[PDB]
């Protein structure tokens, strides 16, 4: 397991505890120097549980896939909470178990769906430290449109964080302000897969993408990704998504 | 790679 507590917490123990999330990945080989997620994990072990603890020190367990980093549901006291999606029930058959109830939200876990949700795309929402502890009180007691915002914080916070470190010191630089993500962060957010994918063919193909990937930098313009020399290779991203689940 | 806010 992972733990994070906003109760003291500044840039240091967030990038120690987005270092945990990130080690607490498990990987069979590195390419170009970048952890590669697995292709599969059977059972229980597929699930990392993350502690998250507001100012006021109450606690969500919120249960992540190891493979894609993907956030499947969480428990709040004694009520287990699961995205509408196959992937997520399966989880729901591992982790949690022990609730005395099991609420499927009604909605997926993909931004689209949880924007809609909420009735604001990320672009508006503001995240950091401060953020996260709203959204950790939010998700403590069911409210599925408050919680749909409180799951986009999350996400982005922790999953986002732990993929890039870009995003990693965007939140640290929120740590005790909020401000909407930028434009190059929803970029790498959006970009992880087709990143990854890329990543992967370029072994074979002498460090080149087979197809380039458009991205927004941090002065807000638009790059062009061609190959692993690139910063958003070599310092940025910190996880590959496995091709065979792309 | 690059940083700050937005
Ligand atoms: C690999 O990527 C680098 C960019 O990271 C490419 O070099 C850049 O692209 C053009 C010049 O061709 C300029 O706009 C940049 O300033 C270049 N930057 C640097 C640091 O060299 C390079 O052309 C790419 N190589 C291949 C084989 O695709
Ligand atoms: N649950 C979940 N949904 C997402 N939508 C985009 N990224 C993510 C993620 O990491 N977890």
């Amino acid at each position: 397991d992972v733990s994070f507590r906003l109760s003291g917490a500044d840039p240091s123990s967030y990038g120690m505890f987005i270092k945990d999330l990130r080690n607490a990945l498990p990987h069979t080989e590195k390419v170009y120097n970048i952890p590669l997620l697995l292709p599969s994990v059977s059972g229980a072990g597929r699930y990392l549980l993350m502690h998250l603890f507001n100012y006021d020190g109450n606690t969500i367990t919120v249960a992540v896939d190891v493979t894609n980093v993907y956030i499947m549901g969480y428990l709040a006291l004694t009520t287990s909470y699961f995205f509408n999606e196959p992937a997520a029930d399966l989880a729901s058959q591992y982790v949690f178990r022990s609730a005395r109830r099991k609420i499927t939200l009604p909605y997926s876990g993909n931004y689209e769906r949880l924007q809609i949700a909420a009735g604001k795309p990320r672009e508006k929402i503001p995240i950091g430290l401060p953020a996260l502890d709203t959204a950790i009180s939010t998700l403590l007691h069911y409210d599925s449109t408050a919680a749909a915002g409180a799951l986009l914080v999350l996400i982005q916070t922790t999953a986002e964080a732990a993929r890039f470190k870009y995003i990693e010191q965007q939140i640290q630089e929120r740590a005790y302000r909020d401000e909407v993500p930028s434009s190059a962060t929803i970029s790498l957010e959006n970009s992880w897969s087709g990143l990854s994918k890329q990543i992967q063919l370029a072994q074979g193909n002498n460090g080149v993408f087979r197809t380039p990937t458009v991205l927004v930098d941090s002065k807000g313009n638009r790059v062009q990704i061609t190959n692993v020399t690139s910063n958003v290779v070599t310092s940025n991203i910190q996880l590959l998504l496995n091709t065979k689940n792309i | 790679s690059d940083d700050d806010m937005g």
